[PDB]
């Protein structure tokens, strides 16, 4: 009996999203940083 | 509270007008509740004005009025229009500032860019465009698979390496010893010859069958 | 990416209520326990299967 | 998966050092189960 492989909880979409972010949030550029703030400050899937 | 201010910045410009036309030549420091009387019926009578002009212009068949029907509408509601000319020439007449605007700002958002996803064809293109994956798309995802025969065999002989060293090591140390060097316990360790009654037994005997 | 940069978790112990199998007293046990049968998780690595 | 009989020994050996026949074999089954690289599986 082998128990089924499990999956993780996001998305690859929001995996995608998540390194997206992070690596812009370490502020290569300033634009990209600004605007991952403002994507951080209010979006409303961003709780899980 | 936006809402409100809807009708509160127009009233509460109706209330200075009332108070700034009872200074002119009159009082200071009215009642209360005789402001909003006069303010109430300032209201009612730009909007009985507004009624009753557009009422005798659409009884005209016309659809904005002209100053022939507001002279019949004043009028009708007892003014005596030829003392106005009078009234607008005076020196305490006073100008009432117009409410301040809600937006200041008018355009203060940077936004959030975020496409993904096309339209259906009983989607016409002038409707907003789908949202991003994170509002709907969801796919399972496993963990990283080794299959690599290199990494499995270098795994399992490890593994099989290290228990029977881990096994011989302990069977050694909680037994009779030997050594090849003096006192050797701590490393190479021999499990010590013990003979047995029947050699051919152990010996030839197989054990996996 | 391809799979996730994200790391796969146990599920029973992140989703399962692993509490019902404490045993608070012996002889009111509330549930009736059974025995356990091995199931060999494959998405564990260093198991060869 | 299935144990090997290496290991099936090694489990059946270090189970019952720490049964209660005597301290000094349960002290180094102690001291294996502590400080062996290899006991998963």
């Amino acid at each position: 009996r082998l128990k089924p492989r499990s999956i993780h909880e996001l998305s690859v979409e929001q995996q995608l999203y998540y390194k997206e972010i992070t690596e812009a949030c370490v502020g290569s550029c300033e634009a990209k940083r600004a605007e991952a703030l403002q994507s951080i400050a209010t979006d409303p899937g961003l709780y899980q | 509270n936006p809402a409100d201010n809807y009708h509160l910045a127009r009233r509460r410009t109706l209330q200075v007008v009332v108070s700034s036309l009872l200074t002119e030549a009159g009082f200071e420091s009215a009642e209360k509740a005789s402001v909003e009387t006069l303010t109430e019926m300032l209201q009612s009578y730009i909007s009985e004005i507004g009624r009753s002009a557009k009422s005798y212009c659409e009884h005209t068949a016309r659809t904005q009025p002209t100053l022939s029907d507001i002279v019949v509408t004043l009028v009708e509601m007892g003014f005596n229009v030829d003392t106005l000319p009078a009234y607008a020439k005076r020196s305490q007449r006073m100008v009432i500032t117009a409410p301040p605007v809600t937006n200041q700002p008018v355009t203060p958002k940077a936004l959030t860019a975020g496409q993904n996803r096309p339209h259906p064809p009983h989607i016409p293109s002038h409707f907003p465009e789908f949202p991003d994956p994170h509002t709907y798309i969801k796919t399972p995802t496993y963990r990283e698979p080794v299959s690599d025969y290199q990494v499995l065999r270098e795994k399992a002989a490890s593994q099989r390496r290290d228990v029977e060293r881990a096994l011989t090591r302990f069977m050694a140390k909680t037994g009779e010893t030997q050594s090849l060097f003096k006192d050797d316990v701590s490393t190479f360790p021999l499990i010590a010859a013990r003979p047995f009654t029947i050699p051919y037994l152990t010996a030839l005997l197989p054990s996996e069958l | 990416p391809w799979y996730s940069i994200f790391p796969i978790d146990n599920e029973d112990l992140v989703y399962g209520r692993w509490e019902d199998n404490i045993i608070w007293d012996a002889q009111a046990m509330p549930r009736l326990l059974e025995p356990p049968v091995l199931t060999l998780d494959p998405n564990d690595e260093n198991l060869i299967l």
